[PDB]
């Protein structure tokens, strides 16, 4: 394990200068009990003690049970009985949540492991196993601090409290106070909005997801003493626990039957603060598949002030409340909690370090715990501001405690021999052929030794991860999924854009540096990380610049969104996406836009083709393209405040599709490149409205479709077709050779670069496959395929 | 009481073990089988003081197998038969 | 009487003696048998994966943050197999310093619908689940 108390330790070493002093060389769970005995006082030793067990009393039993003299001190360690009543002290102080095992402990671990030496040690000198484990437990368990005694108050709380719930006041009242950071500047708004009697019902909103309940424990100290009024002092808050309510309960009379007791008691009214975490549950409004309707008794309480209560809400929430005005509305009044500020993210991270320090990573790296808020407002970018940060930390907080115990040095090869041994020795025996079982048992138990040495010198790797987390790390699992590789991925991100997008360096240039100036952790999710428009045609290199966006600026290809606008203006998808004249836009708005960039707020969302689209969809958009938000699919907030956006647009086509060729000269094929380079640039405001556009945070252009382009597109697909061959477990790659012999079916001037697929799928697919099928390569053997001197060839490497 | 138990060690290399310590008094027939050792002590003439003592030592290395002892010699195999534990002294002490 | 009480014990390598831990009580109970045990008496299955998939369970499970890892493929993978991989494993010994007293507990619709007469009471065995999740 490591993390141990002392006591523990101490009584572990003893068993083995027993094991000399009491001529057992193997320290059995005699030597062990011994042990716990010969550390005197301590929670174990005491223990033993107490059940009429001297340190004496046990060495000279256990002297009495493997006898004396058979030292020597032949190599004075544990055996498995004594290891045994080890790995059961370790659980025996988990129970009791301690990440150290001290005294107490050990013995309760020795008693588990009752039967063996130390049980008939025990059992020989009077003493009851069960009595000794009972002992231990009794006197110390876990070590910890932190309590008060003394007090007692009030009699008119007892049918409220017993239900339903803990009194959030006490626990600081008993010195196991949290404070717990938030939000602070929101704690003070909430008792103007609460000592009324009026409109006495606060009503938070944030997001989920901004640890809301740390604003809560806030409340519990001003309500003692001393910031709310003179009469409106004697305060007491009971949370609502939504865990109790359920408890007891199956059906939804019952659920309700619960809420109406609470009701009854809360006659303690306008001096009771009632807390309702999640508030939107109980009042059931909006919605096509509303919540249980607690709102017929909650509705005249909230305007009366008996139920003077807290609401905890989100971005979402609020809309089906004020929706029921007034009372909740006359009882409601809101006060702002944030969508978290980056400084705000980083001490929640610090504050949950230790206990990822069970995970045993996380305590530090203290730029990797910022990497996890820094990175999170622009990569993952897929929640709130902390939620997305502690996963950063935690995912690295492991991933490198997982890449911990994979070898010792590389004596890995060790513990492979070792089994070997076992084998050999073990069958050996099995015919006896004794001797010819015993110097490879002999063999084994020194392999042991040298794994197990080597092994526990990977505890480097403990000393590594065991406080870090690092930075590169949390980065790193930041870019898994969806500090350093995440600020090299967004620093680079222009070099990883140019490795997936060949041509249309205009393009790749202009979001790299978009994107970066946002994706640096130096600018609020509140609008797009990148707002673009990808102009040309369809097929020019726009969504593929996109989807290496993905790769570079979310640090995977995951998550990207697309929309077509063309659907919005019922003339392209009218009867291929199902509907009717008055659909479309209810459709995009309404739920798919929005809920998609719900699922991964990340997304390069790209709303392609606009021109197709009338302008009016483009003011809805712009609005996502500005705020970072809509509010659409029954009041949920959609947050494109980590989205890219991207709008496609048809833009330029003639050109922006016309290749190369010798059309006048061989100088028809530079005439189609400055060209291209020309006609993006010109051609897309004509394809859209302004009023879209501007709000785009630079106007990226990707030109024509030369020739030139053709080897491109061939060099497309057949990555494509090599790469959904991989699952099988062929690894397949293309050298440019094996490309031109494709290109020989598919240079055509009457079928464009359409037959190229064919011709991949003859020499690449069908030709792979015809000498797989023949056993000439193989599935896991590296296979690169060429042409020679004309004809295309297939080689094989490892 | 008890004067002959199917032990399971650990591995053969638990039974070495306790073969390099006090094990005398037991005829013993050391087994492998589902790879795990067990050693069958079979103590001719013991009292309860001595098999408590005895049986102590080769539980240090082992716990009492709830392997049956018909088992063994069945659906087992002979490792060392004779005293196992005495004869693996032999060829597996260094 | 004589012949039945003398079938004969055969184990497949097993070993057992004590059990640690008394929080334990409420929860393994209902509701069910747990990986770990078949694993600490030698009767572990092979499992034979899709094992490349049970090493990236271990960073999304050593984190209290994304804390749950979430399998996704066909029914029909056989991604059951995968699970038997972790509970061997978080056993002896390569899991970090938590994950190695970590354990693994199967949450098994046949207990939940057994003994059930409605929706609700099926709701009330995963509120009872909840409550004892405290581990």
């Amino acid at each position: 394990f490591g993390r141990f108390t002392e006591r523990a330790q101490k009584v572990l070493a003893l068993a083995q200068e027993e094991a000399l002093r009491l001529g057992h060389n193997n320290i059995g769970t005699e030597h062990i009990l011994l042990g716990l005995v010969r550390e005197g006082e301590g929670i174990a030793a005491k223990a033993l003690q107490a059940l009429g067990l001297g340190s004496e009393k046990i060495q000279k039993e256990v002297e009495s049970l493997i006898g004396r003299g058979q030292e020597m001190s032949q190599t004075i360690h544990y055996t498995p009985r004594a290891k045994k009543v080890i790995e059961l002290s370790m659980d025996e102080a988990r129970k009791l949540g301690h990440s150290y095992v001290g005294t107490e402990h050990i013995l309760l671990g020795l008693i588990r492991e009752g039967e063996g030496v130390a049980a008939r040690v025990l059992n020989n000198l009077g003493v009851s196993l069960n009595k000794a484990r009972q002992q231990v437990l009794q006197l110390l368990g876990s070590n910890e601090t932190g309590s008060s005694a003394a007090g007692t108050n009030s009699n008119a709380n007892t049918p409220t409290l017993d239900s339903l719930a803990r009194d959030l006041t006490a626990i600081a009242k008993e010195d196991s106070l949290d404070p717990v950071i938030g939000r602070s500047k929101e704690i003070q708004r909430v008792i103007e909005v609460l000592s009324r009697r009026t409109k006495n019902n606060p009503v938070l909103i944030g997001e989920p997801g901004v640890g809301k309940t740390a604003i809560a424990e806030g409340l519990a100290q001003q309500i003692i003493n001393n910031e709310v009024p003179e009469i409106l002092r004697d305060k007491r808050v009971m949370t609502l626990d939504m865990g109790t309510v359920v408890a007891g309960t199956k059906y939804r009379g019952e659920f309700e039957d619960r809420l109406k007791k609470v009701m009854d008691e809360i006659r303690q009214a306008g001096n009771i603060i009632l807390f309702i975490d999640a508030l939107h549950t109980l009042i059931g409004a909006g919605g096509a598949e509303g919540a249980i309707d607690a709102s017929n008794i909650l509705k005249p309480s909230l305007a009366r002030g008996e139920l003077q209560c807290i609401g905890a809400t989100t971005l979402d929430e609020y809309r089906k409340y004020i929706e029921k005005d007034a009372a909740l509305e006359r009882r409601f009044q809101p006060i702002q909690v944030d969508q978290p500020s980056v400084d705000e993210s980083i001490q929640i991270l610090q504050g949950l370090r230790d206990r990822y320090e069970a995970h045993h990573r996380v305590s530090i790296t203290d730029d990797a715990i910022e990497a996890a808020v820094k990175l999170s407002d622009r990569y993952i970018s897929d929640r709130f501001l902390p939620d997305k940060a502690i996963d950063l930390i935690d995912e690295a907080g492991s991933k490198v405690r997982l890449r911990s115990f994979t070898t010792p040095p590389n004596l890995k090869e060790l513990e492979q021999k070792l089994d070997e041994v076992r084998k050999e020795k073990d069958a050996a025996v099995q015919s006896q052929e004794f001797e010819k079982a015993a110097s490879l048992r002999d063999t084994e138990q020194r392999l042991r030794e040298q794994v197990e040495d080597t092994k526990k010198s990977w505890k480097e790797k403990q000393g590594q991860e065991n406080s870090e987390v690092t930075v590169d790390d949390i980065a790193m699992v930041v870019s898994s999924w969806t500090a350093q590789t995440e600020t090299d991925k967004l620093l680079n991100m222009e070099n990883i854009l140019h490795s997936r997008v060949i041509g249309q360096d205009e393009a790749v240039v202009a979001v790299a540096k978009a994107v970066r100036r946002a994706r640096a952790g130096l600018k609020d999710p509140k609008r797009p990380i990148g707002s673009f428009i990808f102009l040309g045609p369809t097929g020019v290199g726009k969504t593929e610049l996109a989807r290496a966006l993905a790769e570079s600026i979310f640090g995977d290809e995951e998550s990207m969104i697309r929309i077509d606008m063309s659907e919005y203006m019922e003339k392209h998808s009218t009867s291929r996406l199902v509907g009717s004249p008055p659909g479309y836009v209810g459709y995009d708005e309404g739920g798919q836009l929005t809920e998609k960039v719900r699922r991964k707020p990340y997304s390069v969302v790209l709303l392609d083709e606009i021109e197709k689209a009338h302008p009016d969809v483009f003011n809805i958009l712009l609005q996502v393209l500005e705020d970072g938000r809509l509010t659409d699919s029954k009041g949920r907030t959609v947050d494109f405040r980590n989205t890219i956006l991207i709008m496609t647009s048809n833009v330029g086509a003639s050109e922006l599709k016309r290749n190369k060729y010798v059309g006048f000269n061989v100088q028809d094929e530079t005439q189609n490149h400055k060209d291209m380079k020309d006609k993006v640039m010109g051609e897309l405001k004509r394809a859209f409205r302004p009023e879209f556009i501007n709000r785009i945070d630079e106007i990226i252009v990707f030109h024509s479709l030369e020739k030139k382009h053709l080897t491109e597109i061939v060099s497309l697909m057949s990555d494509q077709l090599t790469k959904r061959l991989k699952e099988q477990d062929l690894s397949i790659e293309l050298t440019d050779a094996a490309k031109a012999k494709v290109a020989e079916e598919g240079v055509d001037l009457e079928y464009g670069a359409r037959p190229l697929r064919r011709a991949i799928q003859k020499h690449v697919e069908d030709r792979l496959s015809e000498e797989l099928l023949r056993g000439n390569i193989h599935k896991g053997q590296h296979i690169v395929l060429d042409v020679e001197d004309g004809e295309f060839v297939v080689k094989t490497t490892a | 009481q008890k004067l002959q138990f199917v032990l399971r060690f650990g591995d053969f290399e638990d039974v070495i073990s306790l073969s390099k310590l006090n094990v005398n008094g037991s005829k013993t027939t050391l087994y492998s089988f589902e790879n795990r050792y067990y050693l069958y002590v079979d103590f001719c003439n013991m009292t309860d003081e001595e098999v408590e003592n005895q049986l102590s030592i080769l539980l240090e290395y082992a716990t009492e197998s709830s392997i049956s002892i018909h088992r063994l010699e069945e659906y087992g195999k002979l490792i060392i038969s004779e005293h196992a534990l005495e004869t693996i002294k032999k060829h597996f002490a260094s």
